[PDB]
Order: C-alpha cells, then sequence, then structure tokens
C-alpha cells in the first residue's frame, strides 16, 4: 500500500516487453503514462515533505530518539523504491526506443527523421527531445565512418549477393541513389543486395 | 542495439562464419584479383583441383563455372563408421568436422548434383546422426553442475541452439550456490 | 509370419526415408511427439499413397489386420530414436486424417464394412471413459501357468490350455497395462439429409489419445474404420459402430481453449487503448442493442451488470456480493425477451432459462440421482443467468432462488446428498 | 519370493530408526488394554509419506508406481512389529498421509 | 535494479513481525505499532531491516511459501508441481531469501528442483501443452529464449 | 601482419565479443589498418569498374567476387561495433565509476574507440538530461548521485565475471602451461578443484577463471 503503485507501474511496464518479445515487433507503444507517475511524484513529494518536517522535529521535539532513526530509514527506502520503479520503467522505454532509432534510420539517405514511430505525439515530448537528440547523436557516428555505414542496416548478412524484390504498392520511382530503379507497382527487380538493404526498410520491397 | 538474439549467435551467423573455411574446387575456367584475404589464385586450371575459401566456391557454383569437391568425411560409407562408433560410446560425441550440420545444409542446396550418390542417402544419414546425437545431448544434460561440463566434440550449430538454455539455467543454478557459501 | 516382417519393413522404410523437401516430416513428427510425451503419430495418407500405392492398397483392403502391424512398426522405430542402448515404451497410436471423399451418414449401408470411411456429423454426447486392456498377465487356477497375453486391436476369449478346464485363467490386475476408450455418439448434420425423418446416429469408439479430444455439440469430421459388434438385445442382427482413427475437429467450433484467464498480448494493448476513450462508456452503451431502439436506462444497466462489482471476503465469514439484478418487466414490444438473448450472447458464461427452466433441465442447480446434475444456477455459475416469466416459476425452487441471490449459496438436502454448493451468478 | 522378504526387512528398519511411529503403535496397544482395565480405536497406523523419502527414494517411488507389491509386505511387517510389542493380554491397516502429489 | 523481474520480485508480501515499537506508523491511527505485531511487508523494505539494528528490527518469520510442507512436496514431483500458482515468483524470490536468512539446507533442494524442471524444459524446447501454464515467470522467459533459438535454427535448417 | 591474419583476428575478436558478458579492449592497431584498407579497395573497385567501360566499344566475375567480399567484411566490423556500443549503453555507469577511480586502467584512448568515447559521453549526457527533466524535479537528496547506495545497488552491475561462456580451447603447444595429461591450462577455480582443461574439447565455465586465457587467446569462445 505504501510503495505498491510502483509495483503496478512496472507490472504495466512488463506488458510492453511482452509486446516487444515474440512479438511481433511493430512498435506502437500505447502511451507514456504521465498521470500515474504524477500520482507517484505527488506521493513522493508528500513523503520527502514529511521527511524534512520530521527532520526539523528531531532538532526540537524528538531529541534524537532511537525510534526517529526508523522514519529516516524506512521512508527513505520508499523514495528509493519509487526511483527503482521510475528508472526501471524509463530505461525500458529507452530500450524499446533507441533500438527503433537503430534498425531504421531509415535508410539511404536517411534522409530526415519523419513519419516514423507511430507513437508520434502520443508519446511524451520529453522523450522525443531525447530521441531527436539521440538520432542527432548517431549522425556523428554516421559521420566518423568512413567504413562505410550503412551501419543502421545489414544486421543480417548478404546472400548471394543478388536477390529478387517484388513491388508492394509503392510509387515510385523514387530510387535516385545509384540508379533510377523506376519503382512500379507489380514489378520485381533482379537487383544486388546493395540497394535492397536500403530500400527494404522503407517498405517498398517485399520478398527477399 | 543488436536486438536479437543477442547473447547467442544467429543460425545464419554461424553459416556466415563457416563459409570462411576453405575447401577444394574443380574450376571450368582457364584481373587479378588480390581481393584482400584470399591469397589465391593464379588463373585456375580446368580439370585441376585447388584450395580456396567457401563463399567464393558457392558464388562460382551459382554460375556453374566450378565444380566443388565433396569432403572426404561427407560420404554414406564414411558416416557409417561414425554412427557405428557413436552408438558404441554413449558418453562421448566422437569426432566431428564441427561444421558438419551447416556444411550439410549448404552443400546440398546447390552442389547436390556433384556428389556421388547424394540422393536420398546422405540426408537420411546425417538426419540420423543429427538424431541420436541430439538425444544423447539431452540425456548427457541431466548431469549438469557448476562449474563444469564436457561437451567434447560438438557442432557449432548444436552449441548455438541450446546455448541460451544451458548458459541461462547455469546462471540461475550457480547463482544460488556461489552465493550461499 | 515373414509377410508381417515384409510389411513392417515397408513401414519402417516409409518413416525413415520419407522426404517432403527436405525435412523428414514423419520422423520428426515422432521425436517432437515423444518429447512432449504424446506417444502418438499422425500419418497423412496423401504422403502415404504418394510413397507406395501398394501399402495403401492393402491398408484399404483389410485395415484391422494391418493397422496394428503399422503400430508395432512405428513403435519399433521410436525404440531407435527416443532412446539408445548397447523402456517402458507403449506402442504409439496413429491418427490418420485425410481428404478422400466424404461419405454421408445415410449412405453407409454395408458393403464398405471394414473399409476406411471419412465422414461428417455433430456429436451428441460423449460416453464416460472406461478402460480396455492392452497387455495383461494371466495365471491359471490350477497349474498356475504364467501367461502374458498381448491383446491388440483390431471380443477375444482367453486360451484354455497350459482338467484343466473349462477356462481356468485369471486376470492379474496388478500387472496389466490399460488404455482408455470413449464412445462418441454422433447425429448427422441437420442441413443434409434429414428430409422428413429423424437423423440416424452411429456409435463410435475413440481411444487412447483421441479421447476427450472433442466437446459434445461440436461439428467434426471422423475418419476411422467401419465395423460391427454383437450386443444381444436375432437373427443374427449385428449392430454397426465406427472405430476412430483418427479424429479431426473442424477449424472453428470451440476447439478450445476459448476461455483462457490471461488471453494474448496484443489484446492487452488494444484494451488499454480502449480504456483511453472519453466516450468509452458511451460507445459501449451503443454496442449492446444495434437492433433494439430506445430504452437507454436498460441499455446502460446491462453494461453495469455485466461488469460485476465489489466483492468482499472480509471477516467474518459473511461475504457481500456482486453484481446486482435487473427487471425488465412490462407489456410486450419491450424486446426484453430478445434483449436477454443478446446478453446471453455477450456474457462470457451465460445460461438463458425461461421457466420453470427448460426443457428437461431443472431451473438451475438440480438434484438428479446416479448428486448435483448441474443446471442454470450451477452450470452457469460465476456469471450471468437470464430468466423469463419470473413470476411464473414454481414454488419449491422459488424459495431456493430467493435464498440464493443474496448469499450466493444454495443448500440442497435432497435424499442421500446434503450438499451446500455455490452460485456466484 | 525372497524379495517380499526384502521388502519386509527393509520396512522394518524404517521403523524404530526413526522411532517416531512406534510410539503411536505402543499408544494403540496400551489404550485398548486400558479399556480392558476400565470399570474402540481402529487398529491402523497413519504413515506420513513425508518421512519415507529421507530413507529410501527407491522404496518411495515404488509405493506410488506399484503399490500391489509393496503395501502388503510393509503391512505384514507392521503386524510383525505389533506382535513384538507388549504383549499378549489382526492384519491392521496402513494409511499414507502425503506429501501429494 | 532496472530489469522488471527483480523490481517486481521485491513487490511480494512477507509475514515479518517487529522486534521493537515504532511510533510514526506509515501504513493506521496507531500511532505506534505495538511490539511483536505481525505485519506483512514487501521484500524491498524488509530486506535491510533484518540487518540494521545488535538486535535486528524484525524477526523474519518464514514465508508460507517456504513452509516445510512445500519444500517437502517439491522433493516428490517437481515436474508436475505448479509453481505459478503459489507466488508466482520463486527463483527470483527464493534467491533473495536464501541469502537473507543464510539458509544452506534448502540450496541443495532448490538447486535440484531447477535441474528437474530444466530436464523437462529442454523437452518443450522441441517443436506446449498445459505445462507452459505452470512455469514461474522468469523460468517462462527462459523458455521463450530457448524455443526461439530452436525455432529460428529450424527455420534456417530449410530455405 | 598479413591480411588474412588480421581477418582471422577480426573474426576472433567478433566472436569473443558477442560471447563475453562484458566489454573487451578496443583493438585499434588492427581495426584502423582495416579502416584504411577498405577505404582503399572501395575506391579501387569503383575506379576499375569505371575504367572497364572504356574498353567497351567481358567478365564481371572478379568485380562481383570483390564486391561481395567487401559486403561481407563491411558487415563484420559493423556487427562488432554495433555490439560494443550496446555494451557501452548497458555499462555506461560502471565505466563512469571505472573512470573516476585511479586503478587500474580507465577508458583512455585504448579501452574505448576515439569514435566510441564520443558515443559514450554524449549518450551518458543526454540520458542524465532525459531522466533529469523527466523524474528528478522532484529530486531525492540522497538519490542526487547515480552510484552505489549500496543497494540495490545500483550499477555497479554488470561487470559479471562469473557468467558462463562456451569456450573452445586452442593455441600453440611448446611440445608454457601444459601440465599433462593432455595439455594446458589451469583453471584453479576458487570454489572448486581443477578439472583441469583439455585442448581438443570445449568446456563451459565462468568467464573470470578464463579471462587470462582470453587475453593470451589460448581459448576461443
Amino acid at each position: 500500500m505504501y510503495g505498491d503503485l510502483g509495483n503496478k507501474l512496472v507490472l504495466e511496464a512488463k506488458r510492453t516487453k511482452q509486446l516487444y518479445a515474440r512479438s511481433n515487433q511493430d512498435v506502437n507503444l500505447p502511451m507514456y503514462h504521465e498521470d500515474i507517475i504524477r500520482n507517484i511524484l505527488k506521493e513522493v513529494s508528500n513523503l520527502r515533505k514529511n521527511t524534512e518536517y520530521l527532520k526539523e522535529q528531531q532538532q526540537l521535539g524528538m531529541l534524537d530518539d532511537k525510534v526517529a532513526k526508523c522514519q529516516y530509514f524506512v521512508t527513505l527506502l520508499c523514495m528509493e523504491r519509487n526511483k527503482r520503479c521510475l528508472l526501471a520503467y524509463q530505461r525500458l522505454r529507452t530500450d524499446i526506443l533507441d533500438s527503433m532509432a537503430w534498425n531504421n534510420n531509415g535508410l539511404d539517405l536517411m534522409s530526415s527523421i519523419t513519419f516514423s514511430q507511430q507513437d508520434t505525439n502520443n508519446l511524451s515530448h520529453q522523450e522525443q527531445e531525447y530521441l531527436k537528440e539521440y538520432c542527432d547523436l548517431i549522425t556523428d557516428l554516421k559521420s566518423g565512418d568512413l567504413v562505410d555505414i550503412d551501419l543502421s542496416g545489414s544486421l543480417v548478412p548478404p546472400s548471394d549477393a543478388f536477390i529478387d524484390v517484388r513491388v508492394l504498392k509503392d510509387a515510385g520511382e523514387i530510387q535516385t541513389e545509384y540508379g533510377v530503379f523506376n519503382l512500379i507497382k507489380d514489378s520485381q527487380f533482379f537487383v544486388q543486395q546493395s540497394d535492397v538493404e536500403r530500400l527494404i526498410q522503407q517498405g517498398y520491397l517485399q520478398l527477399i | 542495439l543488436p536486438a536479437h538474439l543477442q547473447q547467442t549467435f544467429s543460425p545464419e551467423e554461424i553459416q556466415f562464419i563457416v563459409e570462411n573455411e576453405p575447401i577444394k574446387i574443380f574450376p571450368r575456367i582457364t584481373w587479378q584479383l588480390i581481393t584482400t584475404d584470399d591469397k589465391a589464385l593464379n588463373n585456375m586450371v580446368a580439370m585441376r583441383s585447388t584450395e580456396v575459401v567457401l563463399w567464393i566456391a558457392l558464388l562460382l557454383k551459382q554460375q556453374s563455372k566450378c565444380s566443388i569437391v565433396a569432403p572426404q568425411w561427407l560420404t554414406t560409407k564414411e558416416l557409417d563408421r561414425k554412427i557405428q562408433y557413436e552408438k558404441t560410446h554413449p558418453d562421448r560425441f566422437s569426432e566431428l568436422p564441427w561444421n558438419w550440420l551447416v556444411l550439410a545444409r549448404i552443400l546440398f542446396n546447390k552442389a547436390k548434383d556433384d556428389f556421388h550418390d547424394p540422393i536420398h542417402e546422405l540426408r537420411g544419414k546425417i538426419q540420423d546422426l543429427r538424431e541420436i546425437r541430439q538425444i544423447k545431448v539431452l540425456k548427457g544434460l541431466k548431469y549438469l553442475n557448476e562449474s563444469h561440463l564436457q561437451l567434447d566434440n560438438l557442432s557449432l550449430l548444436e552449441i548455438n541452439e541450446l546455448r541460451p538454455f544451458i548458459t541461462e539455467i547455469m546462471d540461475k543454478l550457480r547463482e544460488i550456490h556461489t552465493a550461499s557459501l | 509370419d515373414d509377410d508381417n516382417t515384409e510389411i513392417i519393413k515397408s513401414f519402417k522404410n516409409f518413416i525413415l526415408e520419407f522426404r517432403l523437401d527436405s525435412q523428414f516430416i514423419y520422423r520428426d513428427q515422432l521425436r517432437n511427439n515423444i518429447l512432449v510425451k504424446n506417444y502418438s503419430l499422425t500419418v497423412n495418407m496423401e504422403h502415404l499413397i504418394g510413397y507406395n500405392e501398394d501399402i495403401y492398397k492393402k491398408l484399404s483392403d483389410e485395415p484391422s489386420d494391418i493397422i496394428p502391424l503399422f503400430e508395432t512398426a512405428i513403435t519399433q522405430v521410436a525404440k531407435r530414436i527416443s532412446i539408445l542402448s548397447r523402456n517402458s515404451l507403449p506402442t504409439f497410436q496413429l491418427i490418420l486424417n485425410s481428404n478422400a471423399n466424404q461419405i454421408p451418414l445415410r449412405d453407409l449401408d454395408s458393403e464398405h464394412v471394414s473399409k476406411i470411411v471419412r465422414l461428417s456429423g455433430i456429436i451428441i454426447s460423449t460416453s464416460v471413459l472406461s478402460s480396455r486392456a492392452t497387455y495383461l498377465s494371466i495365471m491359471c487356477r490350477n497349474c498356475r501357468h504364467t501367461t502374458s497375453i498381448t491383446i491388440n486391436n483390431f471380443t477375444v476369449s482367453l486360451p484354455r490350455s497350459c482338467n484343466c478346464g473349462p477356462d481356468p485363467y485369471i486376470i492379474i490386475h496388478e500387472s496389466s497395462k490399460f488404455i482408455d476408450q470413449q464412445f462418441l455418439k454422433l447425429q448427422e448434420i441437420p442441413e443434409l439429409v434429414p428430409v422428413g425423418e429423424m437423423p440416424r446416429n452411429l456409435t463410435m469408439t475413440c481411444d487412447r489419445y483421441l479421447t476427450n479430444k472433442v466437446i459434445p455439440g461440436t461439428r467434426v469430421t471422423i475418419v476411422g474404420i467401419y465395423s460391427i459388434y454383437n450386443s444381444k438385445n436375432g437373427v443374427a442382427i449385428r449392430t454397426p459402430y465406427i472405430k476412430i482413427l483418427g479424429i479431426q475437429s473442424d477449424v472453428e467450433t470451440s476447439s478450445i481453449w476459448n476461455s483462457v484467464t490471461m488471453f494474448t498480448e496484443e489484446e492487452e494493448e488494444e484494451f488499454l487503448q480502449l480504456s483511453r476513450n472519453p466516450k468509452l462508456y458511451e460507445i459501449l452503451t451503443n454496442s449492446i442493442a444495434p437492433s433494439i431502439f430506445g430504452n437507454e436506462d436498460i441499455k446502460k444497466a446491462i453494461v453495469c451488470l455485466l461488469m460485476g462489482g465489489s466483492k468482499k471476503i472480509l471477516p467474518d465469514g459473511m461475504r457481500l456480493r456482486g453484481d446486482i439484478n435487473v427487471l425488465l418487466l412490462g407489456d410486450p414490444g419491450t424486446a426484453k425477451s430478445q434483449l436477454l438473448k443478446f446478453v446471453e450472447k455477450v456474457s462470457p458464461i451465460a445460461v438463458y432459462t425461461s421457466g420453470k427452466g427448460s426443457s428437461a433441465a431443472g431451473l438451475t442447480a438440480s438434484v438428479q440421482r446416479d448428486y448435483l446434475e448441474g443446471g442454470a444456477m450451477v452450470l452457469a455459475d460465476g456469471g450471468v443467468v437470464c430468466i423469463d416469466e419470473f413470476d411464473k416459476m414454481r414454488d419449491e425452487d422459488r424459495v431456493a432462488i430467493h435464498e440464493a441471490m443474496e448469499q450466493q449459496t444454495i443448500s440442497i438436502a435432497k435424499a442421500g446428498i446434503t450438499t451446500v454448493l455455490n452460485s456466484r451468478t | 519370493d525372497a524379495v517380499f522378504g526384502d521388502r519386509v526387512r527393509r520396512f522394518q528398519e524404517f521403523l524404530d530408526t526413526f522411532t517416531s511411529y512406534r510410539d503411536s503403535v505402543r499408544s494403540i496397544q496400551v489404550y485398548n488394554s486400558n479399556n480392558a482395565a476400565n470399570y474402540i480405536l481402529p487398529h491402523r497406523i497413519i504413515i506420513s509419506l513425508d518421512d519415507l523419502r529421507e530413507f529410501d527414494r527407491s522404496f518411495w517411488s515404488g509405493i506410488l508406481v506399484e503399490p500391489a507389491y509393496f503395501i502388503p509386505p510393509a503391512e505384514k511387517a507392521l503386524t510383525d512389529l505389533a506382535d513384538s510389542m507388549d504383549d499378549v493380554p489382526h492384519p491392521w491397516k496402513l494409511s499414507f498421509k502425503g506429501s501429494f502429489g | 535494479y532496472y530489469d522488471i523481474d527483480d523490481v517486481l520480485a521485491d513487490g511480494t508480501e512477507f509475514p515479518c513481525k517487529f522486534q521493537y515499537d515504532i511510533p510514526g506508523l506509515g501504513y493506521n491511527p496507531g500511532r505506534p505499532i505495538t511490539k511483536n505485531t505481525k505485519l506483512s511487508l514487501p521484500l524491498w523494505l524488509a530486506r535491510i531491516l533484518a540487518i540494521v539494528g545488535p538486535v535486528p528490527f524484525v524477526e523474519l518469520l518464514p514465508p508460507d511459501m517456504f513452509s516445510t510442507k512445500v519444500m517437502n512436496a517439491i522433493k516428490t514431483d517437481p515436474v508436475a508441481l505448479d509453481l505459478h500458482s503459489i507466488n508466482s515468483h520463486f527463483f527470483s524470490l527464493a534467491i533473495k531469501w536464501i541469502m537473507l536468512f543464510s539458509e544452506k539446507e534448502l540450496a541443495n533442494v532448490v538447486s535440484e528442483l531447477l535441474l528437474q524442471r530444466a530436464q523437462e524444459l529442454n523437452h518443450h524446447a522441441s517443436s506446449t501443452s498445459t505445462f507452459l501454464l505452470k512455469l514461474e515467470e522468469m523460468e517462462k522467459e527462459i523458455y521463450k529464449k530457448s524455443h526461439e533459438s530452436y525455432k529460428d535454427t529450424k527455420r534456417w535448417m530449410f530455405k | 601482419v598479413s591480411p588474412q591474419q588480421d581477418f582471422s583476428d577480426l573474426m576472433k575478436s567478433w566472436k569473443n565479443e558477442r560471447c563475453s558478458p562484458e566489454l573487451l579492449p578496443y583493438p585499434h592497431q588492427l581495426m584502423k589498418r582495416l579502416l584504411n584498407r577498405i577505404s582503399m579497395q572501395s575506391q579501387l573497385i569503383e575506379n576499375i569498374s569505371m575504367g572497364f567501360l572504356d574498353m567497351q566499344n567481358e567478365s564481371k566475375l572478379p568485380l562481383l567476387c570483390m564486391e561481395t567480399e567487401l559486403e561481407r567484411l563491411k558487415f563484420v566490423i559493423r556487427s562488432y561495433i554495433r555490439c560494443r556500443l550496446s555494451k557501452i549503453d548497458k555499462f555506461s555507469l560502471y565505466l563512469r565509476q571505472l573512470n573516476e577511480d585511479e586503478n587500474s586502467l580507465i577508458s583512455l584512448t585504448d579501452l574505448l574507440s576515439k569514435d566510441e568515447i564520443k558515443y559514450h559521453d554524449t549518450h551518458s549526457l543526454i540520458w542524465l538530461k532525459l531522466v533529469n527533466d523527466s523524474i528528478l524535479k522532484y529530486m531525492p537528496e540522497e538519490l542526487q548521485a547515480i552510484n552505489d547506495t549500496e543497494g540495490s545497488v545500483n550499477m555497479i552491475d554488470e561487470p559479471d565475471w562469473n557468467k558462463f561462456v562456451f569456450i573452445h580451447v586452442n593455441g600453440p603447444p611448446d611440445g608454457e602451461n601444459e601440465f599433462g595429461k593432455p595439455c594446458y591450462t589451469v583453471t584453479i577455480p576458487d570454489l572448486k578443484e581443477e578439472v583441469e582443461l583439455t585442448i581438443g574439447s570445449i568446456y563451459v565455465m565462468r568467464y573470470e577463471v578464463i579471462r587470462d586465457l582470453l587475453r593470451d587467446d589460448k581459448v576461443a569462445l
């Protein structure tokens, strides 16, 4: 009853892992809960308020009682508990997030972060600032190599090395890089793994 | 963020690895290329065997410009001595190329017409040697203790399939026991 | 019996060498079945007839003399797979389901007897399990001959030879291996071909791993052999039954488990997406009666009913309950009697009984003798019950109701059972 | 059937080490003689399955897997121990508590 | 720690009675809590209250889950035992309580149970039925990981 | 110094990386000569591909070969570093505590890449900045610092040296560490008596007992 709201919150955190697990991974997190954590923050503010109040009270009334210690001990733990929840949730949220910023940006010619992440505005803007700052953070890693990467893609090794892509209602032709593949619905291109990696992440290509 | 798997290798990645092993070939051809890691070759002579890396043999086999040799250990008459030697030492896993599963998948997709008596035989043999060996692993897996195991000679694929399991419940098992002293 | 060796060699060669490109479907069907401890195999006849036409030529000829040589043939294979040496391993049941040509129930008349027959009908009721035997030891009353009889199937009398006689053989039940049996009884589907006559029902014996595979009332398509048993009731007049190997239910029809206390994942997702609607209440109140117009208070009341309520177990033993009650009473055209049909559909577990109950089932909890026979208040415990003609219900059970609805528990003192159960309805 | 003898000599040992049951048998033998001195108890000794695993797992798995070959030699052993009790002036019954299941 | 299983593991209630009186009850109008009151506490706070004192603040009364009846019943048939019903956390939990109370005896017990489940879980690692329903949450997670390695290695096996 | 060897060491590093529970030293001496080498051949192949069109009013094979090869090796390192950056994402705190302490070896220019160090500090920064305007406002006074309380704990974890890793024992025999009967190495676990180790057989154990064997590359993972 004391710290249990955090147990319920992480209990809810669990279900997003369930949605990232088997899964199938489309992202589409329901929302970030600002309300329930606001409840948590009001509860914890309550706590630390009574804490500094009693911290004033030992200075006068309690007179360093053996019992007093407990309040600064036990209730202190509760603060930690909320923290233990609040970060555990939060890191989970960053884990479901940064990976998404990994596997697709997105990809050639990124060329900008847009239309991605169906959560969009529904997810908190505090995370989105972190996010845009994070893909800005990875643009520098993109700019060191020079390898080249091409890192966001090709988690799965090339074979061999030409494939066949069957158009999937995409228009097209938007293939400007390397060559004008001239995208055309109902058209399969006997194209090398090279531009396939880049174009398959967008949603144009279908069968590898 | 590798996502999957991530701690264990991917089934594909172990083929990605094994294709780095060289094996002999029979080139139809008679630039340069230095490439990087190959070291080979002076222009390959037709009707002459030579040693090259796998992924290139496979590559040149799709174009049917080269005929891969069968490994001396891949034969049914050869496999017979191996299952014979395996039934009779229920404890040890015998002697394995260590890639044999994955070469058994790969060389059968394309090269199949090159083998002498490939049909309905060897696949029957290795699907078997990949049976009694697997159950022998599950019955050798009861003896689990921390920290030791002899997995002796065991395929890379066989390692990779059961890895999360063993190296997870070893991490629940050894975790109480280290910590209870 | 070198011929049985010749047949079984062909069955082994059918299991070990079969290739669908390139996995061996059967051989792995086997392993993946012994590990979960299923001890069964399902052959797909099309693959069978593809492999050899011959063995299917004999298997559609005299099935009941062959199929057990196929069982022993496959269990002799699981010996070389599931274990290795140099126990105990029951001889697996095979379940073969295949397309062929559907033979309707009415059209079964002799002539195909002992020839595999695929067909389709709605199961009426499932008979209570009983064991047949598989391997049983037997000792003599006099010379004490110890005989281990392997009974197969494919009724079978015991051997009289080691005065002695006439049949001095006792069944040792301390060592005897037993299997199970079911007895489905199936009424052919109402669409075809009833005409003007009541549809016939052929009695079927499921066994081993097909047993309890099917909830009574679900449409199915049985395969099995067709055969006849005696059962004195002349002359001679032997009566028809269908042995089943093996059963396959229709894809949809309560295949189970449609009632899982957890559901899936994406469902929590979309639910928790529905909890975020401001008009959630309002949109729900629009779901219930697409057809029924007006009556908004009733319309909302149903909603608040289905969702249950506060339930307290607080000490002492007295427990308050949920959820409430609703009266639709009024002159016809109220659609209430239809509305109930709707609630009955929506509610997770619900029983519509207007009576006086109906028809032969007592209004809810009911005492029937061989015990609780299970009824509305019972069969529909932990959920919604729909009643009509509430004022037209009998007295003796009216008492029962009145006492039930408040404390959720009904006490039955009838005859040799004094039970005090629980209706959470 | 020396093995049925084995079952009896095996179940013997289980009793009196540990002796936690024997006191109850003694109690049964005494109470009825107290009724003999007066001026009803069924004769059976409840065996907790709890204790059986500590001594032998081999004999524990047997009572569950094949009770026909095991319960009666254990029983004949219980009578045999009830007769070595005190003194003169019946098959009994096992019970099996458990530790289910 | 950050993983959800641990922070959820700390959420579980234990029957721990107070060694001392503590006015300023945070649970209601006591105001103090009388000595030797039995109050259920989650593990997170109760964990360091048994250490800090040289007499600790709480007795640590053994949880109903660890009742010697249970630790006995798990020595019969673990494979058919239902863990998911009792807590459901066991290994995530029990691992803490074995260190907290420093009990050796049951290590050898649970170290056995977890082999016996796993010699069963390599059996459902091959491609459920009812059984998957009775695993402990964390153990269940390992089942996902294994089943996925196998499934993926089979899907790689052919085309 | 040979290309093939740098590659074998690249693969070796890649496997040892995805196996082990924790981070490994950043091997710049090699990885940089490969990051120069690929910049060379990627320019070279585009040059020969462009010069090829001049003889055109033949055989695309060594070009296709070459290019496929380059796709393979440009995959390898990209897996590598895409993995290490993840372990940095998990160990950021631990590494921080490892940096503030003197002993023994901190990040420097070695333990992490000159590229990786940026990723580390920036990620760390923007992470702290995220949690700062999110849940610490509203800031507990004791919890101001991200570090051990202790308990529980936090992180600290996870330099976990006891985790199990499949290991395959390989290395040149002198006939150093071979005590018989078959061969090297010791072993000497702290909790248990030596097995000890046989070279033709893979033996799974803790990462800590073998870390020195790992350093020497006397056992592959």
